[PDB]
């Protein structure tokens, strides 16, 4: 039985710049409801600073994976536990700013 | 008991909803220092149960140009929530920014 998961890309600030349509089954939103918003806007107030600090560190970790668990507000206004695994990508043929790639899975907290 | 002016404060936002200015009155009322709000979207601060209603109110502000929010909760600096009603107005130029007149309906809960 597959976990429910979807990919997103963010800028280093946390704003969704790409959202895989598997999000509709995972959290209920159409990709265009997430695009242009900061992931922290969907995050439980107790988890928002950890999520900001996580986006801040992933760029220091030399392209290695950083994981975070946090409560994400579904389209039904319910808090779902999400495990986001993130890493940076920067194309070495260029000097363009790195962006962050995330995989977002609904997980159990137990 | 507080007088009307003391429960009211103005804020300004970019069209992406991020704070670009907030009156210092917010500090006594909700705990935030204005400069800590700057660059963060309004959406970071709505209670979950108000979120969808605010999104709809925002659409209305963008289609109509002015809207009154009706009653919502802002996350307070040290946790809990304060109830607010806001009058929002879009300032358009030659949209440029959104001006919010915010009235506190409750203490931190
Ligand atoms: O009334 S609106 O125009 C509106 C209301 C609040 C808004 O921002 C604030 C200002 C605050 F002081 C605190 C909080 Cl939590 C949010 C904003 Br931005 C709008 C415009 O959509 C509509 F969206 F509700």
């Amino acid at each position: 039985c597959q976990p429910t998961r979807f990919i997103s890309r963010h800028n280093i600030e946390g704003i969704f710049t790409f959202v895989d349509h598997r999000c509709v089954a995972t959290v209920g939103y159409q990709p265009q409801e997430l695009l242009g918003k900061n992931i922290v806007e969907f995050c439980h107030p107790e988890d928002q600073q950890l999520l900001r600090d996580s986006f801040q560190q992933v760029v220091k970790l030399k392209g290695q994976v950083l994981s975070v668990m946090f409560r994400f507000r579904s389209k039904n206004q319910e808090w779902l536990w999400m495990r986001t695994s993130s890493f940076t990508f920067q194309n070495p043929y260029s000097d363009e700013i790195e962006y962050i790639i995330c995989t977002n899975t609904n997980v159990k907290n137990s | 008991f507080k007088g009307l002016d003391s429960k009211t404060f103005l804020s300004e936002h970019s069209m992406d909803m991020k704070f670009t200015y907030c009156d210092d009155r917010i500090t006594e009322l909700i705990g935030y220092h204005p400069e800590e709000l700057l660059g963060r979207s309004a959406y970071e601060f709505y209670h979950a149960l108000d979120s969808e209603n605010m999104t709809k109110s925002h659409q209305n502000l963008c289609t109509k140009g002015q809207v009154v929010s009706g009653q919502y909760r802002m996350l307070a600096k040290h946790g809990g929530y304060v109830w607010l009603e806001t009058q929002g107005t879009v300032i358009y130029n030659p949209p440029q920014c959104i001006m919010c007149v915010n009235y506190v309906l409750s203490e931190i809960e």
